[PDB]
RNA sequence: GCAUGGCAAGUCUAACCGGAGUAUCCGGGGAGGCACAGGGAAACCGACAUGGCCGCAGGGCUUGCCCGAGGGCCGCCGUC
RNA sequence: UAUGCCAGCUGGUGGAUUGCUCGGCUCAGGCGCUGAUGAAGGACGUGCCAAGCUGCGAUAAGCCAUGGGGAGCCGCACGGAGGCGAAGAACCAUGGAUUUCCGAAUGAGAAUCUCUAACAAUUGCUUCGCGCAAUGAGGAACCCCGAGAACUGAAACAUCUCAGUAUCGGGAGGAACAGAAAACGCAAUGUGAUGUCGUUAGUAACCGCGAGUGAACGCGAUACAGCCCAAACCGAAGCCCUCACGGGCAAUGUGGUGUCAGGGCUACCUCUCAUCAGCCGACCGUCUCGACGAAGUCUCUUGGAACAGAGCGUGAUACAGGGUGACAACCCCGUACUCGAGACCAGUACGACGUGCGGUAGUGCCAGAGUAGCGGGGGUUGGAUAUCCCUCGCGAAUAACGCAGGCAUCGACUGCGAAGGCUAAACACAACCUGAGACCGAUAGUGAACAAGUAGUGUGAACGAACGCUGCAAAGUACCCUCAGAAGGGAGGCGAAAUAGAGCAUGAAAUCAGUUGGCGAUCGAGCGACAGGGCAUACAAGGUCCCUCGACGAAUGAC
């Protein structure tokens, strides 16, 4: 019952792309954002920097901190970011919603799921 | 105030200099005109036209003022009692339009014909 | 995007840039949670008097004639729940806290979206509003604050294929039910909202289900009477610039 | 449909048998009653412990560790960029209502600093020494001794 | 506790002040609270932005083999 | 088929239900003292007819003046009679007149009356005479000073808790109380009267260290304001009453000076805008009250009535609310705009009069005693060694001194001058006024929409109900018949309706009379559920059902 109307399109087009596309990861996140809000992801920078890689799409199924320091220039998909994230990740980096990362990649390939 | 109970409570205990206010009627074209006033407070001499129950369409003269119940009597509109007597059918004179003013009084004509104030 | 400017005649006269905000999504639970908040807020604390039913010395006189266990008074039940004229069990109460807090970011979220969505037709259209219109808002110079007669800004409504909300709006309704009793006897459509920048429009404010309002303070009631989003408003050409940056 | 809005016509609104429910005897006695006997289970135990020194004799440090600090250097230009030069007493919040600022030695320190603070940890020390760095005492840092 | 929603290394204002469409509402107010370090009665001291191994989801590949967030088992660090 | 069962029909009984609201409930803003010049309250009177309520007071629902108001009026209360009003009544506002008796109740006494000039009683002044004055009692709560429980919690109970609560005694005001540091003690190169609000904080502290109790400094706010004596040094330079004359007070000190930016004194510099006293005296704002105030009462149809439907038209700085024979911006009152008056803010702010701020040097001249402090015994508090107070006993210094900074003593340091006093504003309450409502809607909401603190109960303290609705208009039923009849009945008249005819909108159930269907004087009791037959059934809102035969034909399954 997400009461965000925003968020239930986002989790209707995850699911269109998932059934419709090489993808997983898309029906995946979807599975975890209709879980309950407190499951959800919180990833600070550090965590990302930690185990992200270039040219492999990090996706969170979740929002985006900023405590930390991203050097790694990686691409970034998240539910959302604090308005410090997105400009901490855009300096060296991309910031990209995941409603744009689903039409980006629709088969969902070479990502790898961060929490 | 913007309460019912307020408003209609106003106005049935309304002291009685206050109660003239409640026998006002219309008055016609012409009187509006002449005085500049669209309407007045009917008296006992004034001449008027039913424009709306029962006796719609009939004029006469004002008989009778009961500010205490607010109503007029007006010559000609009765009801006949079951003894065959004959009496009057009061009206509220919101439902009455005046035709032809009883000016015998000084102050009414003074009061109707001045400007800043109205009859 | 860009917005059209209309002169007093109804002409085009120029047009300016639509702010960024009214390209913010529109939140219709985020704008629904504001306004349910600001009718809370002016809600007036009541309750039953806290000895009604208390005033009474009755006792009860137990076992033994053949009675239930109710305190009496003069041979008449009293004070207890169950008992005419007795007390009110769990009646309304003064005490209790009738209002709704709302984070200040969370509620100038939802003025920025109920602003947002007065520039989709769609939306106000499916509102419910009646215009023959495609730009929405309306955005009209600013020598309509020096408008006088109502009348005047019917022209303008006329010459703006927009009149026909008024028109929408000009039949009350008498509720069913007892608000009568109270006051509440009548209710009718929302309108158009005017949105000027000095002082409330004078000249307007008496149409039928109209409502007039400051840029500095529109709120999102007036943006979204009830809570729905897609207001039919018209602007200020400088009422459209101090919105931007609420 | 709420919990509450589904109990009419069930009698006991949940209560099991309807002789439960009656005053503080179904609590077993009014707010801690029997801590100490028939309730005595998850209580913290009884008596006296420790003492206090009287609160206007109390020291309340600043802290802050060298990860904060490192972290934002950049961000911190409006501060001190040597061959970067911080005084930690102009970074730390709460500084005014606190005795005195000492930097902790939590996490790394990826840049060279000099760094003026009323105190410092061994660890805080060795850490921004270690990364060809230094650390500077103030005056009220004088009181080591 | 839980569900939903805002913002996020921060978050929220309280009284109260100005405005106004004057109990609503718009702006202001961060005093102070909780969180951002702990341990110790106290004096006082003051920590893993990751070192190892398993491995779910997911991803990759030449289809068993890599990468493996979260999680699991350890190390190690602060303090008594 | 009698007595009778079940369901319905017509008519009752009853007053549910629906609709309605002259009353409640709660919130908000404003405002806020009365009384010996006899209050508040009560009694008894007072009307053409007058029982209740309201008003009034032997001038008795009223008298007078000024302003408003206006052709009507003679309260609730819609009768009869009579009267008043253009000599401007009614009515409203302001001011005045009258204002019985009891009542603080005051000449004495008394269940509202009586007996023979009255501040009774206690005080101040005093012309020592009640000559001049004060006190007394009331008020919804709020406020200040005293007295002070228990049920209850601790699952018993004693300290503790409930709680300084309930209740009692005394007392002031419109608000009270507090208040210009012998403070604070984020200890400082810091703050700077006092309430209050938010917080500090369920922190410190208390406690069969149990249950529980529980601050402060500070900070953010609100509002802001600071002064006067005692003494030193002067020493009658003074005060009160009276028009005056004159009297009284006052050396046991009136008055000047002065008040920790210490002061006085002696010697100087300079200067006053501090303070204090008095004079004048608002704007604005707010609350209430009032004046003015736009635009349809057009056509047709329905209706008893148009405020309905359809058609045409209009105002709006006014589309709040109410009224009017039904859904009304335009019929009436109002509403927006504009304007006026009173009250409060406030005898405040500003302004002006007078006074005169301050600084140097010298001077042990002055600066509040059963006090500060200690001990015994109690209460109280978070106050723990370190709260505040009462009581018994003891008891200091003199600024070169003294108190405080959370155990005691001594030194240092920092703060501050007790034992005299006054003080605006910001805050509490809700009687009174006005406004408001996701509150109740006549077994509700006040006990009280009505005769309501009424009727009624009790020796008394005290206790205490129930009762709302004709109709558009009374048109509130003429005449006739019947009857012992102003009864009731019949017939009749009115109205859209009397199945609207008086507790008179609607009119449920229980239940009663009459009656329709079904059953019924040879038969058995949780009153039914499900199947199946009889009998009964206007329409409408359901339209299906039966028999031959044929098609399909699961499990099962023959003669
Ligand atoms: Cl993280
Ligand atoms: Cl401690
Ligand atoms: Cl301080
Ligand atoms: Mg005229
Ligand atoms: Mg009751
Ligand atoms: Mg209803
Ligand atoms: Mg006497
Ligand atoms: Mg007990
Ligand atoms: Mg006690
Ligand atoms: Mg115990
Ligand atoms: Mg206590
Ligand atoms: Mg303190
Ligand atoms: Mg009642
Ligand atoms: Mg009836
Ligand atoms: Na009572
Ligand atoms: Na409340
Ligand atoms: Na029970
Ligand atoms: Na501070
Ligand atoms: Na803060
Ligand atoms: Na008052
Ligand atoms: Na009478
Ligand atoms: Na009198
Ligand atoms: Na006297
Ligand atoms: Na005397
Ligand atoms: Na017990
Ligand atoms: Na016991
Ligand atoms: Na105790
Ligand atoms: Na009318
Ligand atoms: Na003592
Ligand atoms: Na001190
Ligand atoms: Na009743
Ligand atoms: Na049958
Ligand atoms: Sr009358
Ligand atoms: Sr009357
Ligand atoms: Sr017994
Ligand atoms: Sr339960
Ligand atoms: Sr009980
Ligand atoms: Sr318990
Ligand atoms: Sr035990
Ligand atoms: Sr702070
Ligand atoms: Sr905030
Ligand atoms: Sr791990
Ligand atoms: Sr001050
Ligand atoms: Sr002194
Ligand atoms: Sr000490
Ligand atoms: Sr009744
Ligand atoms: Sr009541
Ligand atoms: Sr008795
Ligand atoms: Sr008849
Ligand atoms: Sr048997
Ligand atoms: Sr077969």
């Amino acid at each position: 019952s997400k009461t965000n109307p925003r968020l239930s399109s986002l989790i209707a087009d995850l699911k269109s792309a998932a059934r419709s596309s090489g993808g997983a990861v898309w029906g995946d996140v979807a599975e975890r954002l209709e879980k309950p809000r407190r499951t959800h992801a919180e990833v600070n920078l550090g965590r990302i920097e930690r185990y992200a890689q270039e040219d492999e799409t990090v996706v969170v199924p979740g929002k985006v901190l900023g405590s930390g320091v991203l050097q790694k220039d990686v691409t970034v998909a998240a539910v959302d970011f604090s308005g410090t994230a997105e400009t901490k990740i855009d300096q060296v980096g991309e910031a990209v919603s995941l409603e744009q990362a689903i039409e980006n990649n629709p088969e969902g390939s070479h990502v790898r799921v961060i929490r | 105030s913007k309460q019912p109970d307020k408003q209609r409570k106003s106005q049935r205990r309304a002291p009685l200099h206050e109660r003239h206010k409640q026998v006002r009627a219309t008055l016609s074209a012409d009187l509006r005109e002449e005085y500049g006033q669209r309407n007045v407070r009917v008296n006992a001499g004034d001449t008027v036209e039913v424009l709306r129950g029962d006796f719609a369409g009939e004029e006469g003269e004002v008989i009778n003022v009961d500010l205490d119940k607010a109503v007029i009597h007006v010559e000609d509109v009765t009801l006949e009692k079951t003894d065959g007597e004959e009496v009057p059918r009061p009206l509220d004179t919101s439902n009455v339009r005046v035709t032809d003013l009883d000016l015998e009084d000084e102050k009414r004509e003074a009061r109707l014909e001045s400007e800043d104030d109205s009859a | 995007m860009q917005a059209t400017i209309y002169d007093l005649d109804g002409n085009t006269d120029g047009e300016v840039d639509l702010p960024d905000v009214f390209e913010t999504p529109v939140r219709s639970d985020l704008i629904g949670k504001a306004v349910r908040a600001a009718q809370a807020n002016r809600k007036q604390d009541y309750g039953s008097d806290e000895y009604a039913g208390l005033r009474t010395p009755a006792e009860s006189f137990g076992s033994g004639r053949g009675q239930a266990h109710v305190p009496k008074l003069d041979g008449r039940a009293r004070r207890v729940p169950q008992a005419v004229k007795g007390r009110s069990a769990h009646p309304p109460k003064t005490e209790k806290d009738r209002s709704l807090d709302l984070n200040d970011k969370e509620r100038q979220l939802a003025v920025r979206s109920a602003l947002a969505a007065t520039a989709d037709a769609d939306l106000v259209a499916d509102r419910g509003h009646e215009f023959d219109r495609d730009e929405v808002p309306v955005v009209v110079s600013d020598d309509f604050e020096d408008l006088v007669k109502t009348q005047e800004v019917v022209s303008l409504l006329e010459a703006l294929d927009v009149h026909a909300d008024i028109d929408r709006a000009d039949e009350t309704k008498i509720k069913a039910g007892q608000g009568s009793a109270r006051g509440r006897k009548y209710r009718r459509p929302a309108s158009i909202l005017f949105v000027t920048s000095d002082e409330p429009s004078t000249a307007a404010r008496n149409l039928a289900g109209a409502d007039v309002a400051t840029a500095s303070e529109v709120n999102t009631e007036d943006l979204a009477p009830g809570g729905a989003p897609g207001r039919l408003t018209v602007f200020t050409e400088s009422a459209l610039a101090e919105v931007a940056e609420r | 449909t709420s919990k509450k809005k589904r109990q009419r016509g069930s009698r006991t609104h949940g209560g099991g048998s309807h002789k439960n429910r009656r005053g503080a005897g179904h609590r077993g006695g009014r707010g801690d009653a029997g801590r100490d006997k028939h309730e005595f289970h998850n209580h913290e135990p009884l008596g006296k412990s420790g003492f206090k020194r009287p609160q206007k004799v109390q020291e309340e440090a600043a802290t802050i560790d060298v990860r904060e600090i490192d972290e934002n250097v950049t961000l911190l230009a409006a501060d001190d960029v040597a061959e970067f030069r911080v005084d930690v007493r102009d970074v730390v919040e709460e500084a005014d209502d606190a005795d005195y600022v000492k930097v902790l030695g939590a996490g790394q320190v990826r840049h060279e600093l000099t760094l003026i603070a009323d105190d410092f940890s061994e660890g805080a020390r060795e850490k921004v020494e270690g990364a060809g760095g230094s650390v500077e005492l103030t005056d009220l840092g004088e009181e080591r001794q």
